[PDB]
């Protein structure tokens, strides 16, 4: 069987992850501090003690202990003073132990279990003048519905915890758990007072394994593991760092001189056990942890029990030694968990880290016929086999010995994988502004590294890991190190960063007829699989029941200016572009898009028709060639745009020429006859207009084609259309529409002369909605003219880019995503990361950090 | 019963005695005296009646 | 598979064993004591919050808090002051709960492990202000498991209120993956204010009357109450066997918790409590038709519960039919006990699942507004009630909650039946075996099975004294008991030292000595009892008259056995013929059997046969050449003439001088006594006027009389029959008779010996100052009268005695009785007995009293209280 841990957390003396935590192991540093006279005995310490002749001034020390984060998980300003800050502290390390694995907690599809320890309640002496509540807490907070158990052990508590946890996943009690355990206390500005024949060092270091040994130096620290079957492990694809593969424990009851004296006996049925459980013998171990506490009585039994149980071996000096405690310190309920992150890490990557403040080896120790040795230097690891074991030792006071057999995780073959997707969005969100701000730049110095994780892996733990929250920011990047400038920089930002809303419901508007391109559709054909299956169908009909073929000129066409206007004729422009509008629309409902109105601008109802429900496939797409052709048939025409509005716009037309199209109180088209439109233009030569032909060869919407729709009026084939679902407001009228305006053969055809007034239709829908707007369209010309409006704090946004751009769709429509993402809608990101994507440990939320502490008479 | 009860409570942390109220409360208006166990969820009244309606 | 219970230990209010709680529900008491007005304002209690309206003054409270044994475990007098009062109960209870299992801890051979949890620690206001850092809720479970030598895992699980059945649901899991063999799994709640009031509050969780109501109208809340307690559990196929007692077996348990779907912190749930249920039910294999015995948590407060009762009725919902199941509580008889409070409900629901009686449920009258008993499978009792199911197999089930949520709940279904018919009947007499470190300790564990014994609620005496024997340790001062029937012995054991049986301090001993007895002692029925109980002494005679039968015709075990009881058959085994190969073999087949009981001999004297065995005991020469020697010795020393005896009560100095007629000393044992010999006139002359000097004068009635000075040619044809025959160096330290002292290795070997024993005379006197000179040494016979050991007592054998091994001759039916009575005296002062072969064919193990500890106070006195 197995075990395998997921990911850790923690927070140790100097350090404040445990990726910070490795820095100070491999560049061999000692973590304790050295505090003075003046540093110490303003903070309250006794001047009997600082005066005395033997006293000494080290400790370690854990960073930050009254700097909780009261509103994240709703704990008033009054319930957080009269906490522990030994819950404050295991609260945040078990939320930055799930971020790490990739997981977030209350969402699990099984359920999770807690089992942590804790240490004495020292801050209780500042509540006068329970350490049942502490793993209930911890999962109330964040909704874990599993086993819920205080697992304490004398001065062996983080150990026996992660051997309970191993108990109850192998047995199915849950199904994935966290093991961890705490010590800091209130002051963290003392001294220790060390005696003769105590068992504290009297010049302030551990020396473990040495002739110079004369005790330990105290510490403080924390720290969370998490755990999992080996089986779901490898399944899920996440990252293992180490599979558990043995454990035991005992005790020596009553074999023991007096009470707190070793024994040599029952640390050897520990060893013996957790190695014939877990199928390995003695040589196959090439690491082993100890306790190495640095005592005088306890240094030749640990290595008397280490010969005992190895002593099966037919090698010498091959097994490595060393304590964590030389570095940090030695505390109770932790250097087990502290000793197993440290060796968790060390089989992961390859390399043995140092072992500080050693000479010469102690008398009562012989170490060259024995499989041992000790190292100094920041060796590398390679085993004779191929593969990395290890073993991590902690013994209690009242002896309860713990030996967990760790195993290497084993490898995978990810090349056969395939490629990462173009690009990816990168979404960032926090509760405050503040943390946000603060955790964008994690992410800049977690950037500047070299070997960086896989951008796949790095948006399915960022949309699958990352619980999502109110303030949010989105990036799309292809290069992570321009990502990583990028995000350097707070305030001169071009990614869409704002505050998040409700935005259950988005409108629909639908673009013209004169603003398309060649190659236009090209990038979302191949990349995504639902335009490709929407771009078919619709091309198949035209290429089964007519001459023309539509997918041979856009993506199979040769590029030139010749066939740049070939699509500008009305013939082959409005099947094409009503493909292009249906495919495109038929993609954005597939990334969860809840469509609530859908206005039309002289072609948009047509396909907004087809999509309500009134219109069925083959019946909208059947007619609109033959409506092209007949439009085609007619004379000449000519447009003019006059930007004046339509109470003024009466004064000069004649009676061929009308209005073609109002969209803007400061916009019209007018169309007619080509010399009598050039007559008019030179009539607005003086009026001081900007003024254009809109480059198109007929007259739309005007009194010239009072005869196209007339075959329309006989090939109706009295077809079979239905009464509509979708709340479409019309443009002819000006208001909604009824279940019978819509369905009548005579609307139609009143459709094709009479002229839009698509700006009263906008206040309409502005006067009963307060929705955001989607153009579905190639081109950006249907958007500033909805923004030149009075829409109050909501903006509209396009689907493709302005024309010339056509090597730059895939870039903006996910430039779109990520910025209807920002202000709340429910797109959904876990559709944009690649194949087969795994997990990545990433820096976790950066949780801010005010301060309650109820005062001593002394502090 | 959504805006109904939107305007009940426009009329929150839970207290043990208010119970009572809610309970004789819907007994008029709806006839429904929905058991007091199964009126102890949370502390809301919007989201408690949306999750409790449906 | 399944998790037996095999036995329990507490300390609950009003109640101080788990057969003073059986017997406090059954008559269905209320445990809860009230208190007065001065009961307070003397026990140092502030004088604000008495005279309160609602300051309700009950609690339901354990009897002494502040009683330790200190040296019983090696703890002085001033680490037994610097304990959580909650260390000492629960070493007191572990004990006593282990010796409710006829188990000791310290000897099993698998391991053993302990799983338990502390209360909230309350000595931080007693202990903390006077003086104390090294006992917090961290080493309960290590000084458990080091004063009794526990190695297997040692855990303190600390749930908030449901600790004592998250640590069963533990154990049963570490016993179940194999982590240890044995466990026990408890809790305790114990605090110096074991005086004192609560405040009660309109709205609250503390009932303001007193009572603890469940499940009633009327309720108001609970009432706090403190205790102790914890079981023992193994597999259950090592308690089959092994053939322990099983309460239970538990086939089922889950523990869960709930996770911010419900109101509040302190708020609880239901679709939580629904799944701990049916996941329980679901793993033992069972469907809700089968609990015909659920044990509600019914704390008897506003909101708690309509909530249970709604998930015990929504985890119920398979069942088909109505009012079935009874439900129950604990709470209302001895209160809300605060940590303890899991497993008291386990004890209470364990027994009741043994015995086959579901006690009663106090203060019930009407139920809540929101519950409806008769629309629920559910009733409850108010009198104490029979319980049978449909199915005939009883199941049961505890539940507790903890304040943050455990929904801890187990599933008990009855213990498999037996057959106590198959075992062959009880032994005729057994010895029961009392031991302990002091003597008041002593006495009061003797006036305990004196109430014990005299009820009819009392074992098979098979199965008890293999519980005391096998099932204790033998501590200093022990003392025995063989009986027949138990009544009479506990009208015995009542009459407080004014009583015929064995007492004493058992020191060490190590060795004892053996007295050979000599010819005229013997009986009719002797030897008989014994060869058709025991088969040692059975096979090794057996082998003496097979070879006898193979090279003689002397028929044995027709004249002892088989023979009709007349007046000639006492004169027939009494002539010299038959007399010494009879008597060999009895006193071989005695060594024979005294040996596989564990004794290992140092000294071996003789008187006048006892040397023919006592060189056979050390191996000089064979069995067979043994036999082959002493009845052609006995042939030829047969055909003598007439001869005669006297006893005469002068010193071996005046016999030897004072003496009329030239009469050889035939023996000298005591310095007052000495046997002179001679013929048939003579003898007769010296004897009429030796009577009239008025010095006493008996005889020793035998035809032949031996020692004297006819019988060289006998000796020298014997002789001339010795060298056929090869002799061997001896092995334990025999010493001689004639010669007065030790025996090298060449004094056995000469066939002149032989000769020199018959003629010269033996002289007991002077092989018994240097025996007890150069050894110091009990004296045990063997023989068939008790000349020897009146003999040997009244010497001067200063604070050592003399036993015997046969009854006297009158009591020749006594023959099982005296020498088991003889084991019994000899185990008092310390010999290395094992009296576990006295048991029986296949014994199993009873519930027994425990031991009887004293009862020292151990307080810092409370000086904040004291000012």
């Amino acid at each position: 069987f197995g075990i395998a841990i997921i990911g850790m957390a923690g927070r140790f003396p100097q350090a404040d992850t445990v990726q910070a935590f490795w820095e100070n192991l491999l560049a061999s540093r000692e973590c304790i501090s050295f505090y003075s006279d003046e540093e110490l005995l303003a903070m309250g310490i006794s001047p009997e003690f600082v005066q005395h002749p033997d006293y000494v001034k080290a400790k370690g020390e854990v960073a930050d202990i009254d700097k909780f984060d009261a509103a994240f998980f709703g704990i008033a300003p009054r319930e957080a003073e009269l906490m522990d800050p030994q819950h404050r502290v295991l609260l945040e390390t078990a939320w930055a132990a799930f971020e790490d694995a990739g997981y977030v907690a209350a969402d699990y599809p099984g359920d999770v279990g807690i089992f942590a320890g804790k240490s004495m309640d020292s801050y209780l002496m500042l509540n006068l003048m329970d350490k049942d509540s502490i793993t209930t807490t911890i999962a109330y907070h964040l909704n874990l519905r599993g086993p819920a158990i205080t697992v304490q052990t004398s001065s062996s508590t983080s150990l026996v915890a992660v051997c309970v946890a191993c108990q109850s996943l192998l047995t199915w009690q849950c199904d994935m758990a966290i093991a961890g355990g705490v010590t800091l206390g209130p002051p963290a500005k003392t001294g220790y007072l060390s005696q003769e024949g105590g068992i504290t060092a009297a010049d302030g270091h551990c020396r473990a394994f040495s002739d110079n040994s004369s005790g330990f130096v105290p510490g403080t620290g924390a720290g969370l593991v998490v755990l999992k079957r080996v089986d779901e492990a490898l399944r899920d694809g996440d990252n293992i760092y180490a599979v558990i593969k043995g454990f035991a424990v005992n005790n020596d009851g009553s074999e023991k001189i007096s009470y707190t004296a070793p024994s040599v006996d029952a640390q050897a049925r520990a060893i013996a056990q957790a190695q014939r459980l877990a199928g390995l013998t003695p040589q196959d171990i090439t690491y082993v942890e100890a306790h190495g506490t640095g005592t005088r009585l306890g240094d030749p039994v640990e290595f008397s029990a280490l010969s005992q149980a190895f002593a099966g071996a037919s090698q010498k000096q091959y097994c490595a030694l060393g304590s964590v405690k030389t570095n940090i310190g030695h505390l109770d309920t932790a250097a087990g968990v502290a000793g197993l992150i440290k060796t968790a890490l060390a089989v992961q990557q390859g390399i043995i880290p140092a072992t500080l403040h050693f000479e010469r080896p102690n008398a009562q120790i012989d170490l060259t016929n024995s499989p041992f040795y000790i190292n100094t230097t920041c060796q590398p690891w390679q085993p004779e086999s191929g593969i990395r074991r290890a073993g991590v030792t902690s013994l209690g006071m009242g002896g309860t010995n713990a030996h967990v057999v760790l195993e290497q995780a084993p490898a995978v073959d990810l090349q056969a994988r395939a490629p990462v997707p173009a690009y990816s969005i990168l979404p960032f969100s926090a509760k405050t502004d503040s943390a946000l701000s603060s955790g964008l730049a994690r992410f800049a110095d977690f950037l500047q590294h070299e070997s960086l994780p896989d951008r796949r892996d790095l948006a399915w733990t960022l949309s699958q890991g990352r619980k999502a929250f109110a303030h949010r920011a989105a990036l799309v990047t292809r290069d992570l190190h321009a990502a990583g400038t990028l995000l350097q920089q707070a305030a001169t930002a071009p990614f869409a960063r704002g505050v998040a809303q409700t935005q259950l419901g988005l409108g629909l508007l639908f673009s013209g007829q004169g603003s398309q391109y060649q190659r236009m559709g090209h990038q979302l054909y191949q990349v995504w699989p639902a335009y490709a299956d929407a771009f078919d169908r619709c091309a198949t009909l035209l290429e089964r029941e007519y001459q023309l073929d539509i997918r041979h000129e856009l993506f199979r066409a040769e590029v030139s200016l010749a066939q740049g206007e070939r699509l500008a004729q009305t013939c082959l422009t409005q099947p094409l572009l009503f493909s292009v509008e249906y495919a495109l629309a038929q993609l954005w409902l597939s990334w969860g898009i809840t469509p609530t109105v859908m206005i039309g601008h002289s072609l948009g109802e047509w396909v907004a028709a087809t999509l309500a429900g009134v219109f069925s496939l083959e019946d909208a797409l059947r007619l609109v060639a033959r409506r092209a052709e007949l439009m085609h048939q007619a004379p000449s025409g000519a447009m003019l745009m006059v930007a004046l509005p339509e109470a003024q716009i009466r004064a000069l037309i004649t009676a061929p020429l009308a209005i073609a199209a109002v969209n803007a109180p400061d916009y019209s088209v007018i169309a007619g006859p080509t010399s009598e439109i050039l007559a008019v233009s030179q009539r607005l030569t003086e009026q001081n207009i900007i003024n254009k032909r809109l480059h198109t060869s007929h007259a739309f919407h005007s009194s010239m084609m009072q005869d196209a729709a007339q075959a329309l009026r006989q090939a109706f084939e009295n077809v079979r259309l239905n009464p509509p679902t979708l709340t479409i407001i019309s443009t002819v009228t000006g208001a909604h529409v009824s279940a019978d305006t819509l369905t009548t053969p005579d609307y139609w055809i009143e459709q094709m002369l009479m002229p839009v007034q698509f700006s009263a239709a906008l206040q309409e829908a502005q006067a009963t909605f307060d929705v955001d707007f989607l153009e579905i369209g190639p081109g950006a010309t249907l958007t500033q003219l909805t923004n030149g409006h009075a829409l109050g704090d909501r903006l509209a946004f396009s689907s493709l880019p302005a024309g010339a751009r056509s090597s730059d769709e895939h870039k903006h429509i996910l430039d779109t995503v990520a910025a209807l993402w920002v202000r709340g809608h429910n797109i959904d990101l876990s559709a944009f990361a690649g194949e087969q994507p795994r997990r990545v440990s990433l820096p976790t939320y950066a949780f801010d950090k005010i301060r309650y502490w109820v005062d001593s008479p002394e502090e | 019963l959504e805006q109904r009860l939107a305007e009940i409570w426009q009329q929150l942390g839970g207290h043990s005695l208010l119970l009572v109220q809610m309970q004789q409360y819907i007994g008029q208006q709806c006839g429904q005296h929905v058991a007091l166990v199964d009126l102890l969820r949370f502390t809301t009244i919007k989201r408690l009646a949306e999750f409790l309606l449906a």
